[PDB]
């Protein structure tokens, strides 16, 4: 399927822009960048644990968190796992007339759900790496999965 | 016809623990995603949508995001934490009152295990504090207008099971 990214950025933006009055934006955007980043690398972190059954310690998690923080040069929260771009998606017409659209001939609620939790991961990822460029997902799992080899 | 169930509250209360320990019916991982499940009630199928809110408790910009079309809040705080008591009194039904004055939400009490733990009560019984009570928390459920107020354990999981039965019943109005 296709999105025109662009205007789901300036429509994420617009809701952004109620918040205050001035319609500033930085401040989401601060902590988007770090949030949207930190769940990527906590991500990173549930899928090699997965795997390997391994149980990392919360001060191991930490020197991983550091790590990627300085080889990024962004602060992060160990915590983050919620992208507000993703939660936007959920409750946007646009993106979910494509939901729509994309389920075709499928509608078990459940089905349906499904489709628009993974078309929510996909359509984010690509609306942060348009307006975010500080590093990409795949460089971000990389240097992770880097730090996960140094520490753990 | 998916019923948005936003779970609300501050860290360290469990949210995110709750939810998987609902979805678990394996490796619990940090970050939660959307996830469904149909649930029987009164013999109808219902389709409960369930999101998580867990590590925004303080980047107040993101969660203004997660509230357009909620059906159904789970303002969460742990028993044996009286700070996550006093901040949905305080923050979460304040601020989701603002976004959703329609919406109606349960008051939630997670970690009802600990509150039968001596460590626990040691180690609050410090700061002057003791465990949290279901009827000073009926009273703020009260105040606070929330539908109703139940609480459970995700790691027993007591009542787990029941407070989205709940969650279901006060988004069906």
């Amino acid at each position: 399927f296709v999105i025109n990214h662009g205007k789901l950025t300036n429509q994420l933006l617009q809701a952004v822009a109620k918040q205050t009055r001035n319609g500033d934006t930085q401040q989401w955007f601060q902590q988007e960048q770090t949030t949207y980043i930190s769940r990527t690398v906590n991500r990173t972190l549930d899928d090699y644990c997965r795997s390997n059954n391994s149980v990392i310690s919360k001060e191991t998690k930490g020197h991983i968190f550091r790590a990627v923080e300085n080889a990024l040069q962004q602060p992060l929260d160990m915590n983050g796992a919620q992208s507000s771009i993703g939660h936007f998606l959920q409750s946007n017409k646009y993106f979910n007339q494509k939901v729509d659209e994309q389920c075709g001939k499928r509608v078990d609620p459940i089905t349906r759900f499904n489709t628009q939790t993974k078309m929510i991961e996909q359509v984010s990822q690509e609306i942060f790496e348009r307006n975010f460029s500080g590093f990409k997902v795949s460089e971000i799992k990389a240097i992770t999965q880097n730090a996960i080899l140094e520490h753990v | 016809q998916t019923i948005k169930c936003v779970v609300v509250g501050d860290g360290a209360v469990g949210k995110t623990c709750l939810l998987i320990s609902y979805t678990t019916n394996e490796y619990v991982p940090t970050v939660f995603d959307n996830y469904a499940v149909t649930v029987m009630i009164g013999g109808e199928p219902y389709t409960l949508g369930l999101f998580d809110t867990a590590g925004q408790e303080d980047y107040d910009r993101l969660r203004p995001l997660s509230y357009p079309q909620t059906d159904v809040f789970l303002v969460c705080f742990s028993v044996v934490s009286p700070s996550s008591f006093e901040n949905v009194k305080e923050k979460w039904v304040p601020e989701i009152t603002h976004h959703c004055p329609k919406t109606p939400f349960l008051l939630v009490g997670t970690q009802i295990d600990l509150r039968d733990d001596p460590s626990t009560i040691e180690k609050l019984a410090k700061n002057k504090q003791k465990p949290i009570t279901p009827e000073t928390a009926e009273k703020l459920a009260r105040d606070l207008k929330a539908v109703k107020y139940v609480e459970c354990s995700a790691l027993t999981q007591k009542g787990l099971k029941n407070v989205f039965d709940e969650a279901i019943l006060a988004a069906l109005e």
